[PDB]
């Protein structure tokens, strides 16, 4: 994936991806969906400038910090 | 930045990103504080968006990639209506026309350029009156240019 | 120059958003 | 107990006076949430009065009350 | 002012209709210039439908355009 995708979880592990605050529900919702069997592909829909990409950086952070399910604890997240 | 490399320089479907993405990455680091700018940023909305260079740019906005644009107020309105995204990255900076007296001040700064350009002397009163003339008789033009046109035109008149 | 709640936010915002009503100028 | 049962009091607190209207509303909202309002029909009312009477205030307070959000309301300019 | 109103004042062309110069005269001026003062000349002869829609700014200082955008410049001053 070199030159195809950015390992958000590595980058956040290394800092740079400043911590996401107040979007814990969006992240939990993302997780509830990722952990589904049906349509497990959540998407963030809303006004621009509210931190939608940032939420995902938050997802990466949550993954790095293992506040995610088994399937995500052993996972990576990319941009 | 824009129009040439971003449009004339295109034959293939990925040419909105080839060269464009290239330069965006070329300038991210080390080579001093490179700032690109767009004089005719109206294009950067895309005709129906479709990432015609326009989305890749803001997509990378989390860092570096410092660019200053320029648009008229109505073009601004149009790129806003036709995009909804670059606006989250770009700061709207309002530019007001100068007063007549201020216009004269720029005319004075510019006066010797015109004397040189045309080989003619210009009176300070030329500049003063040009600016008030313009306010009075050129309602469809802004003072900076209008006053300058009166100067550069007069000078050209004499040059001929 | 500890970022000032009032003067900094108001002034920098005013330069970009106008809002003269937020200035609270000594020239009142 | 407050959410529909003593709605009259919540509405009275936000909308003072207009007790007749408030009681008419109270019956309406109770039918809509008890499920008795027959499913064939959304509850609907015509609020008539004088300017400054609070007739739209009451409707907004109903949205306030029912959704905990007065901005829940959708407005329609029927005169335009 | 005629009943066509839209573009020449506050609303602008309903998006998708020809003429992408939208509310140029008033709304866009506020869009561009956060706030200023507006003067409504001889409102007696303004088209009635327009007098009515301009109420969205008169109170509940909202400014929703045909652009699908909203300015809401309640910071302005209006004189009729
Ligand atoms: N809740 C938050 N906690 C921490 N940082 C935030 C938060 N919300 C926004 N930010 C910061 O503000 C910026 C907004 O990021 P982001 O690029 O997601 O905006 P956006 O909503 O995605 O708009 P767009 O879809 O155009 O990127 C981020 O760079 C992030 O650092
Ligand atoms: N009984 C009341 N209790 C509390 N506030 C009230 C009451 N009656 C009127 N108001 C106030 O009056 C305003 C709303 O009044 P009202 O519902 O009569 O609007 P209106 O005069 O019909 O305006 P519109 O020209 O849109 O109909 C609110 O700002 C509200 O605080």
């Amino acid at each position: 994936l070199s030159k195809y995708a950015i390992d958000m979880t590595e980058q956040a592990r290394q800092g740079k991806l400043d911590p996401v605050i107040g979007r814990e529900e969006e992240i939990r919702s993302t997780i509830r969906v990722l952990a589904r069997r049906i349509k497990s592909n959540p998407c963030l829909i809303g006004e621009p400038g509210i931190g939608k990409t940032a939420i995902i950086e938050g997802v990466a952070q949550r993954i790095i910090d293992d506040d995610v399910p088994t399937i995500l604890q052993g996972a990576k997240l990319f941009s | 930045l824009d129009l040439a490399a971003l449009t004339a320089g295109a034959k293939y479907k990925g040419d909105f990103e080839e060269r464009f993405k290239g330069v965006l990455k070329e300038i991210e680091e080390s080579k001093t504080l490179i700032v690109l700018f767009i004089d005719e940023i109206h294009m950067l909305m895309g005709n129906g968006k479709d990432d015609a260079a326009n989305i890749l740019k803001p997509a990378l906005s989390r860092g570096q990639l410092k660019v200053i644009g320029a648009t008229t107020n109505n073009e601004y309105r149009s790129i806003v209506e036709k995009d909804g995204a670059f606006e989250r990255r770009f700061q709207k900076i309002e530019v007001a026309e100068p007063s007549v007296r201020q216009t004269v001040a720029i005319l004075r700064g510019l006066q010797p350029k015109y004397e040189i350009h045309h080989g003619v002397r210009i009176l300070d009163s030329a500049l003063v009156t040009a600016a008030q003339l313009a306010k009075r008789y050129l309602p469809y033009r802004r003072l900076p240019d209008s006053a300058l046109d009166l100067v550069d035109i007069s000078c050209a008149g004499v040059a001929v | 120059q500890n970022v000032v709640d009032s003067d900094t936010i108001s002034e920098t915002a005013a330069r970009l958003t106008g809002i003269p009503v937020k200035k609270l100028s000594e020239s009142e | 107990n407050e959410k529909l049962i003593h709605m009259e009091r919540d509405l009275s607190s936000e909308v003072v006076g207009q007790m007749d209207a408030i009681k008419a509303v109270s019956n309406a909202v109770r039918l809509s949430r008890s499920g008795l309002a027959n499913p064939r029909q959304p509850a609907s009312f015509l609020f008539l009065g004088l300017s400054g009477s609070g007739k739209t205030e009451l409707a907004k307070k109903v949205a306030g009350f029912l959704f905990n959000d007065e901005d829940m309301m959708i407005r329609v300019d029927c005169s335009e | 002012l005629s009943e066509k109103y839209a573009v020449s004042k506050l609303l602008g062309t309903t998006a998708g209709y020809v003429g992408y110069d939208e509310g140029g005269f008033l709304t866009n001026q506020l869009q561009y210039k956060p706030y200023s003062v507006l003067l409504f000349d001889e409102v007696e002869k303004a088209h009635p439908d327009v007098l009515t829609v301009m109420l969205q700014m008169l109170d509940d200082g909202r400014i929703t355009s045909g652009q699908g955008k909203t300015i809401d410049c309640s910071n302005c001053i209006v004189i009729m």
